[PDB]
């Protein structure tokens, strides 16, 4: 068997992790002590959730991830939070000091002296693992320690451990969550950094989450919280291939065999169905082809775009819980009879479908309910160029006036650093147009 | 469970379908089934279900030819560890005043929308679970006759939505529930509330337990509605998105801070956390807005020359605690309503 | 817990610093004996800012006094906070240099730039996280302006990932009789062009009309100005020494009003405008205070933010308001079919709210703003500067010592290409 290690970066980062490892410990019935009533074989082994949870004496699942953050804030809630029994003490490390959103500082300055810290404390939970898959971090573009740290320890992970595969569950920014006008600068700049160090990467756009939580969830003002749990439900979704020893997606290095064909593109499209709200808890009833059919739609992706225009690379349908193999044959008969789609005939990859039967799981008291199936969808499409194409530009409207570009020259990186990384999205927008023809 | 296709230029390759085909074939390992249209019109012979799978924890026999409430309580037996039962969208006929109980003490949740039950038949459907911890009666154009005696005083979910014959007077039956948590009433015509059994600053007896009141798209006009829900004792969540006060507009702000303010133990609206911060905005605001009237109705800053109406004390019965959290009103903070010339 | 290190040189200097702790030791409630008095949680909320934490709960400020001479150093020491600050930070000297840039920066600056960054260095050990430094002087005079520049030009050598703010002071023929000021102005500016990342210009001429108009004094002295550069100072860090929702760092917050790294220079301003003693007139609204603090008259420089364009605009409310109300007016201040629309404020304002308003008033609000403006200022000295280096007056004070010609042209040419870049930049589209 083989394990996997993820590393929480960033506020963000740690809080869709301490999301993720909720809905985990909620699914596989571990308390918040770690307590396992329904495990067996105490002291160590091989089973399908050990490949996230390492096993005690005291019969403790102490979950295999790691939680940095370069200032004391932020885990000091995880440290005092209802889960402090869960992780241990020594996988919270934290920082005096921030990068205040800034690339250089979180690469050099405060990166230099907590890389070695982190790197060592990945060896030290690496050293209790027989086989290591990958590192699947998690951070997003709107930050200094979410980039420049993140890109930072990709580096040195790149060549410590050059065999392991390194998947990422990037966040998109968006305008409207914006925290920072210098967003965009950073995202840039980590992008360009990780190309060379990443197989497949997850972007999750702001705007989007936001308008599923404000019209699917019916929120208000939906707040991180809102955001952090649907983000912890798409990674359980993706993740169970991995955690219940599915057909599809057995290992790490198979995500980049069947979603990414070219190693340069590397940023699939994940959408999932259904979201119904806590108070529709019985209102109406999805069949498994009426939930497939939600999932080439527009609204429901993750990245606002237009995949009608474009063709798809590579196609993976999820499903989980009760679904029966003659409803899957029958939605994909209703999807390839209905929707008009295209495809690239030259691609090395095609369309794959897989199942998991278990039971749907939600936090309770949130605001989502508990369906008694879901799908997701992992495909690589051409339309996400149109995600770049808005970036892009925002760098440009920064590029022409030079504004809060000597603040990240005057902490360690040059000038060329910023004709590197337009010239690296340049090439990009380049293959991007060639692949769709 | 027991038993190509060519989209855009390639094929389709499904992997570890003999798996999950081999995992459902096992009938004395299924967790959860959803029966939805496979025509179930009798139980079969008895005996059969209880050998066959005795240990399926769901159950959803909705949309299926269930004549007789009797066929559904047979299949209920047969199952000693059925946690969950949904039989909606069946014209079930319950009987006229028989109790069957003995048969769901291990069911927690309860799930009979559009079934056209009544109140009279639901309470007696329901004796058999009296451990409920979730129920639901939504879709159903049910009306209450008279308050439950012994029965439905575990249940922790009222949903009575889409449901045009729901008035306070109803509702006033179904306040004594001792352990209802949670009560839902959403596009059922409700305009306003009432619990005269208690006065201004006052906690109303009724609804003990009450902790998640929703209301959305409801007659909601009348300011009324929110102050009368300070009564409540345990109102800790309220949700209310599409009312004629409740707007989508973004000018709608300027009533959520009322609502706040008219709530002193609302930690969360809409699905929202409240923080200190947002609680000191709102409660500034409905000062800033309400000292006005508050200088005509007869008030003063003088602790013994204060005499307030009993007109504006009914319409803000939470001013009087906000004079004393920031002081009264000045001169100076009532005189912004003009232009310049 | 951020610790920005205060620094204080030059008379000038000294006297802003001593008034700006008086001040906000009242505000935050620490009586002048060394203990915290204060009845309010939000006041050592955010007290490690500014004050160190002792033994019997005695707050220590982390101000560092520096001169020349000891007069100055003497006064403060003995004033009504001079119980506060050690003994062993007061770091002066007995000569002085005498109104000479040369003397306060080439000799006895580096001669007692040694004891000076011994206590520099013992302060910074004793912080947790150093954020910056902060340092209030002047640039009519010799040591002060000599010093201050050699000090910020030293702590970025020492410490080149550490802010520095300066709330240089600017003379004015009004208030001092002294040639050599505009040589002196010059220096400071060149070499604060280069090794600085934020500077409050004071001009000692706005401050000067302010006194004899609006406080209608007939005689106004140093103590109408020094009590409104405290006012401002202390509206200024409102939110650095107190909680807000609005993000309340210096790094940050430099980044954002610093869009260009030679334009760095912000005017700042505050309504309502007091005298000494009377304070406790009326409680403005909103709308009015930000009609006040956006005036020219209520501007501590000479320049009008009109006669320009907005850059960066950051504005701080204090008192008993929401931000409901502020962002409201703001936005409604910008919409041209409103009927409150006006023409001198931009489309984007850093607002923040304050529950804790200062002594004698119960609302104030502050504005800095990084307009172009300034570069008339920067205009006003330079045309001295072509009234004196021409005829080579005076100039055999500063060659005598070390100075050569060299450096006069090159700080020359130096305020010449800022002025020529503001000037440029004045004209850009508005897009
Ligand atoms: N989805 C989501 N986005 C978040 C969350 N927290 C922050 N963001 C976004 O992430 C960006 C800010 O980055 P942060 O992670 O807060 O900052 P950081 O990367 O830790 O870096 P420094 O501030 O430089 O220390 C913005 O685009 C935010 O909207 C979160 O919980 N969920
Ligand atoms: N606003 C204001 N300006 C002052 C004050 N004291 C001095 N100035 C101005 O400061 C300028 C230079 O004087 P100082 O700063 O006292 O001198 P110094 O900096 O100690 O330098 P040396 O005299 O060479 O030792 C002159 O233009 C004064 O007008 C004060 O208290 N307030
Ligand atoms: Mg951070
Ligand atoms: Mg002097």
């Amino acid at each position: 068997m083989r394990e996997c290690i993820s590393i929480h970066v960033g506020q963000a980062g740690v809080q869709i992790g301490n999301a993720c490892w909720e809905l985990y410990c909620l699914e596989h019935g571990i308390q918040p002590d770690g307590q396992m009533p329904s495990d067996k074989t105490i002291g160590g082994g091989d089973d399908s959730f050990n490949t996230f949870f390492s096993e005690t004496g005291a019969g403790k699942h102490v979950p295999r991830a790691v939680f940095v953050d370069l200032e004391p804030t932020v885990i000091d809630e995880v440290r005092t939070g209802t889960y402090r029994q869960l992780f241990h003490p020594e996988q919270l490390i934290t920082g005096k000091e921030d990068a205040a959103n800034n690339y250089a500082r979180g690469h050099y300055t405060i990166g230099k002296e907590i890389i070695d810290l982190v790197l060592d404390r990945i060896r030290k939970l690496a050293d209790q693992c027989t086989g290591l898959q990958g590192f699947l971090v998690f951070h997003s573009f709107g930050g200094g320690t979410g980039s420049g740290f993140t890109s930072l320890l990709m580096e040195r992970l790149s060549v410590d451990y050059g065999k392991k595969s390194k998947l990422e569950f990037s966040i998109y920014p968006a305008p409207q969550v914006s925290t920072a006008v210098v967003e965009p600068y950073n995202s840039i700049l980590t992008t360009h950094t990780t190309l060379e160090h990443s197989d497949c990467a997850f972007m999750v756009d702001n705007e989007a989450i936001y308008d599923i939580c404000r019209r699917n969830l019916d929120i208000e003002r939906p707040t991180y919280t809102n955001l952090n749990r649907l983000i912890s439900q798409i990674v359980s979704s993706i993740t169970a291939s991995l955690r219940f020893d599915g057909a599809l997606n057995v290992d790490l290095t198979e995500f980049q065999t069947n979603l990414v064909p070219y190693p340069r593109i590397h940023f699939p499209l994940a959408t999932y169905a259904p979201v119904i709200s806590a108070e529709k808890a019985y209102h109406e009833q999805l069949s498994v082809a009426e939930i497939t059919n939600a999932c080439f739609e527009p609204a429901n992706q993750m990245v606002k775009c237009d995949p009608r225009h474009g063709k798809y690379m590579a196609c993976c349908l999820l499903y989980r819980g009760d679904v029966v193999p003659k409803d899957v044959n029958a939605a994909i008969a209703t999807i390839k009879t209905k929707r008009s789609i295209q495809f690239v005939d030259w691609c090395p990859t095609g369309f794959k479908v897989g199942i998991n039967y278990q039971p749907p799981t939600v936090v309770p008291g949130g605001d989502l309910a508990k369906v008694q199936r879901a799908v997701c969808m992992l495909s690589n499409t051409t339309a996400i160029a149109e995600a770049w194409a808005r970036l892009d530009h925002k760098f440009d409207l920064m590029y022409a006036k030079r504004a809060f570009v000597h603040w990240y020259v005057g902490e360690g990186m040059e000038e060329g650093e910023f004709s590197e990384a337009r010239e690296d999205m340049a090439a990009l927008e380049k293959d991007y147009e060639e692949v769709g023809v | 469970y027991v038993l190509i296709v060519t989209i855009g230029n390639k094929p389709v390759e499904t992997i570890g379908f003999d798996s999950i085909m081999k995992q459902q074939s096992q009938l004395s390992k299924l967790q959860e089934v959803s029966l939805r249209n496979c025509a179930v019109s009798c139980a079969g012979e008895k005996g059969g279900v209880a050998e066959a799978c005795p240990n399926i924890r769901k159950v959803d026999l909705s949309k299926n030819l269930l004549s007789s409430w009797d066929e559904v309580i047979h299949i209920a037996d047969q199952l000693r560890h059925l946690e969950v039962l949904n039989v909606s969208e069946n014209k079930l006929k319950f009987p006229s005043g028989s109790v069957l109980t003995g048969t769901l003490s291990v069911l927690k949740v309860l799930v009979l929308n559009q079934t056209g039950i009544t109140w009279a038949e639901v309470l007696r459907c329901v004796a058999g679970c009296p451990g409920l911890e979730e129920l639901y009666l939504e879709s159903n154009n049910i009306f209450i006759s008279e308050r439950p005696t012994d029965v439905l005083q575990t249940v922790k979910l009222l949903d009575l939505s889409s449901n045009q014959l729901i008035d306070e007077n109803q509702l006033y039956l179904i306040a004594h529930l001792p352990r209802l948590e949670q009560l839902i009433l959403s596009d059922t015509g409700i305009s306003s509330l009432h619990f005269p059994d208690a006065g201004i600053g006052c906690k109303t007896s009724m609804f003990p337990s009450l902790k998640y009141l929703v209301v959305n798209d409801n007659q909601i006009s009348q300011w009324s509605f929110f102050n009368e829900l300070e009564k409540l004792p345990s109102l800790r969540a309220l949700s209310c998105l599409r009312n004629p006060l409740t707007k989508e507009d973004k000018e709608a702000e300027t009533a959520r801070l009322l609502i706040i303010a008219s709530i002193g133990q609302l930690k969360t609206l809409n699905k929202c956390e409240i923080l200190p911060e947002e609680r000191r905005r709102a409660e500034l605001d409905y000062r800033k807005a309400f000292g006005n009237e508050w200088k005509q109705a007869g008030g003063h800053k003088d602790p013994e020359k204060n005499r307030l109406s009993e007109e504006f004390l009914t319409a803000h019965p939470r001013y009087q605690f906000l004079c004393l959290k920031y002081g009264a009103p000045e001169d100076w903070e009532l005189k912004t309503q003009q232009p310049l010339m | 817990m951020r610790e920005i290190v205060h620094i204080q040189a030059g008379q000038c200097g000294n006297q802003i610093g001593a008034k700006f702790w008086e001040v906000i030791s009242d505000e935050h409630g620490i009586d002048p004996t060394g203990t915290y008095h204060g009845d309010s949680d939000l006041q050592l909320d955010r007290i490690s800012v500014y004050y160190n934490e002792a033994t019997g709960g005695k707050y220590v400020p982390r101000a560092i006094l520096v001169d020349l001479e000891p007069g100055t150093m003497d006064s403060v020491r003995s004033g009504p906070f001079g119980q506060i600050f050690r003994p062993d930070n007061f770091v002066f000297g007995q000569s002085g240099a005498g109104n000479n840039w040369a003397k306060g920066h080439y000799t006895e600056g580096a001669e007692l730039v040694d004891s000076v960054l011994d206590v520099v260095r013992k302060e910074a050990e004793s912080c947790d996280c150093l954020q910056g430094f902060q340092l209030t002087h002047s640039l009519g005079g010799g040591t002060g302006s000599g010093m201050g520049t050699l000090l910020i030009s030293k702590i970025r050598e020492e410490y080149p990932d550490r802010i520095m703010n300066t709330f240089s002071v600017v003379p004015s023929p009004k208030v001092s009789d002294t040639v050599v000021e505009p040589y002196n102005a010059t220096l400071s500016v060149h070499q604060l062009v280069e090794n600085t990342d934020e500077t409050y210009c004071i001009d000692n001429e706005a401050l000067y009309d302010i006194c004899f108009r609006t406080l209608k004094l007939t005689t106004p002295t140093y103590g109408d100005l020094n009590h409104l550069v405290s006012a401002t100072m202390s509206g200024v860090t409102t939110c650095l020494r107190f909680p807000g929702q609005l993000n309340a760092d210096l790094r940050k917050l430099a980044v954002n009003m610093v869009p260009f790294p030679r334009l760095h220079f912000f005017m700042p301003g505050f309504a309502p405008l007091t005298s000494r003693g009377s304070q406790q007139y009326r409680a403005l609204t909103v709308p009015e205070l930000t009609q006040q603090v956006f005036d020219a008259k209520n501007m501590m420089a000479a320049c009008d933010p009109r006669h320009g364009r907005y850059l960066t605009v950051a504005a701080v409310f204090r008192g008993r308001m929401s931000m409901k109300e502020v962002d409201e007016q703001m936005l409604n201040v910008q919409n041209k079919n409103s009927s409150y629309f006006v023409e001198w404020i931009p489309n984007n304002v850093k607002t923040a709210v304050c529950d804790i308003p200062p002594r004698g008033l119960k609302m104030a609000v502050t504005f800095i703003g990084n307009s172009t403006a300034i570069q008339e200022l920067f205009k006003r000295i330079s045309e001295q500067f072509t009234a004196m280096f021409r005829r080579k007056a005076f100039l055999h004070w500063y060659t005598g010592e070390g100075m050569d010609e060299m450096e006069f042209t090159e700080a020359e040419s130096n305020m010449n290409d800022l002025v020529s870049e503001y000037q440029q930049y004045q004209d850009a589209t508005a897009e």
